[PDB]
Order: C-alpha cells, then structure tokens, then sequence
C-alpha cells in the first residue's frame, strides 16, 4: 500500500507538469506514495487504475476531455485542480467567442474526426476537492499540497494578494511609480511577487482574489490617474479568469 | 478493421496516438491522430491589444516558452518599426540557448534514453545509471537557471518585454553564468559520446527534405531572415506562405504542411544539414568526425544532433554573454512607438522553424499566423513511422508499438505547440 498519485492531462502547455517533473528529488519528496499515470514519465501507465490523488492539468476543449474528468472523479478519493487551465479554464477562456467562430477563424470549414468545446474549469462537470494556483504554479506550491495530503492533511489556500509579498520584499509599486495595470491588488499571491520584483506587471497568472480590505490609500484614485477604466481591469483579469462571474462587481467596488 | 492503436504516446509533450491501419498487403496508412484542443491561440487574441497578446503567447507550450515568446517579440518588432539594441539581441539569444539546453537534455535524457536502457520511466534509472541522471539535471538546470535569470522563470517569461528587458541582472551574474556555462561544456560532451553510440534504426534510413531558418550573420544561430531547403535551394522568411502551405485532416487537430508538395523535416539534423559549416567551437571538430551519424537519411540523428548543439549552445553564449558584457551597464529597455504595420519572424526553435506573423491596427492585434514545428513535422513524422510499421507489422503488436514510438520520440514532438 503506497499511496496512489495519477497526473492526468487535458488541453494544457504541460507547464504545470513540466514543473513536477524539473522538481530534481521528486521521488524522496513523496515517498510514502507511488506514480501510477503520467504517461509524459511513466509509459507503464494505465488511466483505469483506481487512485488516491487525482492532479488534473489543463481546460476541458474536447468532447472526451468530459469523458476523462468522469472518469477520473469516479477512480479517485481526491481529484486536485492544478494550474490556471484547470482551475479556471486559464488563457484559453479570455474570449467569449463562440466555438464555430473560433473554428472558423481558424479552420475554416475542415472537419476534424474529433470534437472540440469552448474552454471551461475542470469544475463545471466534476467535483474540485483542492486548487493549487499559479501559471504555472510555484515549486513551493506543489511542495506544500503533496507533502501536506500524504501525512494525512488537507491544503490550504493563500487568501491575500500578490501586494502583501510584494512589499515584504521592499519592491516598489510599479504601479504608483510607473504607471502599469498590476493585477497585483486582486490576484491570489505565492510567488513572491515575481513580476513587480522585475519592474513587470501582475498579470493575474494566479487567480482572482477580492478586495475586501484597503491594501492601497486610494485603488480608485491610483486607477483615475493612471488612466485604468473599470472595462480595462476587466479584459486584463479576464486573461486568466475569463469565467469568474465575480470580476464584474469586484472591480466595481474599487471604484465605488 | 484489425488496427494497431497506441491511445497515447509516452514521454512526448501533448496528448495523441497512433491508428496504423493493416490490410492484406502489408500497410496501408498510418495515423497518428491528434486530440490535444484547439486553444485557438490564433484567434482569441484577436482584436487584443498586442502587449496582452504577448503575454499569452508563450502558454501555447511549456517546452518553448522563450520561443514562442522571443519570436512573439521579433514579429510584433518588425510590425511597429523597431529594430533591437546590440546588446539586447545577444541577451535574447543566450535566454533562447537555455530554453534549447534544457529542451534537448530534458527530451534526450528523460524521454529518449529510456527506450534504449530498458525502461519506462526515466525516474527509475535513478539508483541505476547515477551519472547520467546527475549530468541529466546539471545541463537542465543550467537551463532553468538561465531563465530563470533573464525571463522570471523557465515556463512563461514575464521580463522579457517589448524593448528589452524588465530588470536586468547584476554584471557578477553574467559572469557567474558564463562561469556555470564553462563548467557545462564537459557535460554535453559526455552526452554527445553516449547518444552517438545509439542505434538509428535502419528501418527509417531514406531521402528526406530539410528546412531551416538561415543564420543572420557569421555563425550557426536562431533568428535569420532566409529558409534554407537541403536541395539547395532558398526563400525569404517573408514568404513562407508563398513556398509552404497548409491542410487540414480528419485525424488531428493539427494541420500539415508540404514543401514542394511533400513532406519536409524542420529539428535540428535539417539544421545541421543546412548550415553545418556556420560552426565553431568543440562542435565543429565534432561534426567533422562523428558525420556518419549525422546524414540527413536517419530520423534518430535528430536526437544525437541535439548533442552537438548543447555543445555548440553552450560555447556561443559565452562569446554573447562577453559581447553583451562590453556594453555595460545595460539599459534594460528602450521605448517602443506601437506604430500600425506588420511583421514576420522565423528562428530556430528548439525542434526547428517556428513562424509568427503579427499584424496590428490602432494598438490591438488585427490578424496572426503561427506554424511551429512538430505541426511542420507531423507529415514526415508519419511516413517514417509507416516505414518502421512495414518492416515489422506481424510482430508481436507491443514489439511494434515500441519501435514506431521512438520514432515519433525522435522528432521531439510538442504537440501543444502543433495544436495552438
Ligand atoms: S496553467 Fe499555464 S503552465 Fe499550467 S498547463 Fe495551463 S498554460 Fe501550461
Ligand atoms: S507593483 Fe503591483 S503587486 Fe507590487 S505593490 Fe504595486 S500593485 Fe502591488
Ligand atoms: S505577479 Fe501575478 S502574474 Fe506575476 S507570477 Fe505572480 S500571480 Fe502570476
Ligand atoms: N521547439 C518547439 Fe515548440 C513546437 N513545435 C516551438 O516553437
Ligand atoms: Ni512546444
């Protein structure tokens, strides 16, 4: 008995599976535990073993990706969304152009055998017991939800925005100074404010989180002079959160 | 009506499989079918302003992400009237190389060796083959800290901007690297040597066609302004449409791609067997002893030709760390007028020729034309399978599901990059 680790794909840059596998001692960093389908590693994989955890990448943009995410919430005790495309349907639902448009701008009228859907979170059809965020996630992140689900636990999730690590670090609000859209204010934080700490924008990678509390003296004020419209925080959060019903109102509230 | 499915094809990046469809005859057509969703990368951006259309990009595929997004830049570049500063060209080379040291180490060691050993998964020569594994992780994470220096990170490179860069490092770090990349040099020539002792099969041996994009100066490179065909022939990057074109099939979301009407292989051999004597360094006297290993007649010299460049890789961005280094301090970036226009790029991405095309009207991105290079390869891809599946049907169906695999493993196909 070792417990049962599946890391099942769906229509993803495997980014988030990339990150695993450049994880050097990922074998002594879950020991208790073994490696049943992750056919980019392990061609002995079979997709019909029953497994403990279920690491689900990617969006769901074809007919069978439906047929998968049952299959997968039926074989399995825990299935854990892993990165943007999974947890929110990621770069891949900034459009809400339909499917026959997008085909055709792109295809044309050419017939593939296979079906494609628009892009959706791996939650609309099956259950999502945990969200490990990021695009792709931190190292620190995997880290935490393995090694905490295999003494037994449950993870949880950072609640604060990109700002509160990126001040820690003393980085200078790129936003006060420069005059770039960051969605540090109301992104979900943990890497360590990667992009303010290289004179870069928050772009949102990690999810959307509120503002319910006053990180900045006046968001509203910063926002009516730089120039940032409530429709511009809106096409930019919806780069990564193009299906969260809740943008509309919580940028609504920063300029209420 | 009795096929030979391979549902899923291991250690590759993105999800396909193979339908090899046997009659009576022998073989009759070979599929490999593609299932891996359209993200209609060419589309979704559409009407999008182009820096957030930049940024998004590089999520085509994390094996390429430098790739697809320093190409992203050289196009959108060209489109607004830019031209990059000197320096600012050789940083963008040398976070390109750790892109291409680490994609070959990674597809070489952790997806081709296996095969070869005896072994599924490459986490499992673990306590049986140490040094390797152990110069493995050391050419990749001189690959992931090279991106991880000049771009954010490995997987999505958010300092990289229109311009220039973000921040760019302290000089003791461009050092230091050049420091990490000559204690690197050792390591591939010891992969050079162990993959050259490896069997390209003989099943594949045949004419193939070889493009490649044309180094813009004196040396083997990556940007260039000129396709190179093997037959000798040439065509402006400009005009790829206008020598390349595209088809649909029922059997994969992918499309492919003809030269001259027929299938062509981009990745790496077809750079070798266009512009090998661009060469210096430890891998010019390596190709000119080790070359009949290296003819343009074999697929599997696809994997021993990765080698080489990590060879080759390796020694050109010490010279471009030094020419950087001889402009400092560095301005990170210069500003970009977004003027209208048009742009096309092709560079040597590291499976072959990825082409981005951007037009842009009033700010925002009014068309787009991405070709990268597994898609490019599937069509060759597949006749080199069928050739394998002739000389070895009425095997043991998983004597033979082994065999066409390692074929498609030698191409390195990224299929989320062929599906976009
Ligand atoms: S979230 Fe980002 S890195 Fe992860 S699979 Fe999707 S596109 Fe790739
Ligand atoms: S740069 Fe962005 S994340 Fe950093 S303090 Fe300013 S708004 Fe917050
Ligand atoms: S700053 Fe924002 S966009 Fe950048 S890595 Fe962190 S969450 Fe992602
Ligand atoms: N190499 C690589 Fe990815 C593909 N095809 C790109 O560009
Ligand atoms: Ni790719």
């Amino acid at each position: 008995g070792k417990v049962r680790i599946g890391f099942y794909a769906l229509t993803s840059c495997y980014g988030c599976q990339l990150q695993l596998a450049m994880m050097d001692e990922l074998l002594q960093l879950i020991p208790n535990a073994e490696i049943v389908c992750w056919f980019m590693i392990d061609r002995d994989s079979i997709e019909d073993e029953k497994v403990d955890i279920a690491f689900i990448e990617g969006s769901v943009s074809t007919e069978e990706e439906v047929e998968l995410v049952k299959k997968i919430r039926e074989n399995a005790k825990i299935v854990v969304a892993v990165g943007a495309c999974a947890v929110q349907g990621g770069v891949q639902s900034w459009s809400e152009k339909p499917l026959e448009e997008l085909w055709k701008k792109v295809y044309g009228d050419a017939k593939v055998k296979f079906q494609p859907k628009k892009a959706e979170p791996v939650s609309k059809y099956i259950k999502v017991d945990y969200n490990i965020y990021g695009c792709p996630p931190e190292k620190k992140d995997f880290l935490y939800a393995l090694g905490t689900f295999l003494i037994g636990s449950w993870p949880e999730d950072i609640d604060y925005p990109v700002c509160l690590e990126c001040r820690l670090n003393g980085h200078p609000c790129i936003l006060l100074e420069k005059g770039e859209p960051c969605l540090g204010p109301v992104t979900r934080a943990g890497c360590n404010a990667r992009c303010p700490g290289f004179g870069v924008a928050c772009i949102g990678c990690r999810g959307a989180i509120g503002y319910d509390v006053a990180w900045f003296d006046s968001l509203a004020k910063v926002f009516k002079e730089k120039g940032m419209t409530k429709e511009e925080i809106i096409e930019r959060m919806k780069m990564f959160n193009g299906h969260d019903e809740r943008v509309e109102k919580m940028v609504e509230k920063i300029f209420s | 009506y009795l096929p030979i499915t391979i549902d899923h094809i291991a250690r590759v990046e993105g999800k396909g499989g193979v339908e090899i469809i046997i009659g009576d005859d022998g073989v009759k057509e070979v599929k490999l079918n593609i299932i891996e969703g359209p993200r209609f990368f060419e589309a979704i951006t559409i009407g999008k302003k182009l820096e957030e259309a930049l940024a998004i990009y590089p999520r085509i595929c994390s094996f390429c992400s430098a790739a697809h997004k320093l190409t992203a830049l050289e196009a959108a570049e060209k489109a607004v009237g830019f031209v990059p500063r000197e320096e600012i060209q050789a940083l963008r080379e040398v976070l390109y190389i750790g892109d291409m040291i680490e994609s070959h180490a990674l597809h070489l060691y952790l997806l081709v060796l296996p095969d070869y050993r005896g072994y599924s998964s490459p986490l499992k020569m673990v306590n049986e083959y140490k040094r390797e594994i152990e110069i493995a992780l050391k050419l990749k994470n001189l690959g992931t800290w090279m991106m991880d220096i000049l771009g954010s990170r490995a997987i999505h490179q958010e300092n990289a901007v229109l311009g220039g860069f973000g921040k760019l490092p302290e000089k003791s770090v461009l050092e230091k690297m050049k420091a990490e990349l000559r204690e690197a040099l050792p390591l591939a020539e010891y992969t050079f040597e162990l993959f050259a002792k490896l069997e390209q099969y003989s099943e594949v041996e045949g004419p193939i066609t070889h493009l490649a994009v044309k180094p813009r100066g004196d040396a083997y490179g990556i940007y260039g302004d000129y396709i190179k065909a093997s037959d000798g022939e040439e065509f402006p990057s400009e005009k790829y449409r206008d020598y390349i074109k595209e088809f649909v099939v029922e059997h994969s979301f992918a499309k492919h791609s003809h030269y001259k009407g027929r299938p062509f292989m981009v990745g790496a051999i077809s750079r070798v067997i266009n512009n090998a004597d661009l060469l210096y360094g430890k891998a010019k006297e390596l190709y000119e002893a080790n070359k009949d290993l290296l003819k343009g007649t074999n697929p599997f010299a696809n994997n021993l030709a990765q080698a080489l460049e990590i060879v080759y890789f390796i020694e050109r961005a010490i010279d471009l760390l030094d020419e950087a280094l001889a402009k400092w301090p560095i301005k990170p970036r210069d500003e970009v007028e977004i003027k209208d226009g048009f742009g096309v790029s092709t560079t040597e991405a590291p499976r072959g020729i990825l082409v981005y095309a951007l037009k842009v009207e009033n700010g925002r991105v009014s068309y787009a034309d991405i070709i990268t290079p597994t898609a490019f390869n599937l069509a060759m891809m597949e006749e080199h399978v069928r050739m394998m599946a002739e000389k070895h049907y009425n095997d043991d169906p998983e004597r033979l599901k082994i065999l066409a695999e390692m074929v498609v493993r030698a191409y390195d196909p990224c299929i989320s990059c062929s599906v976009h």
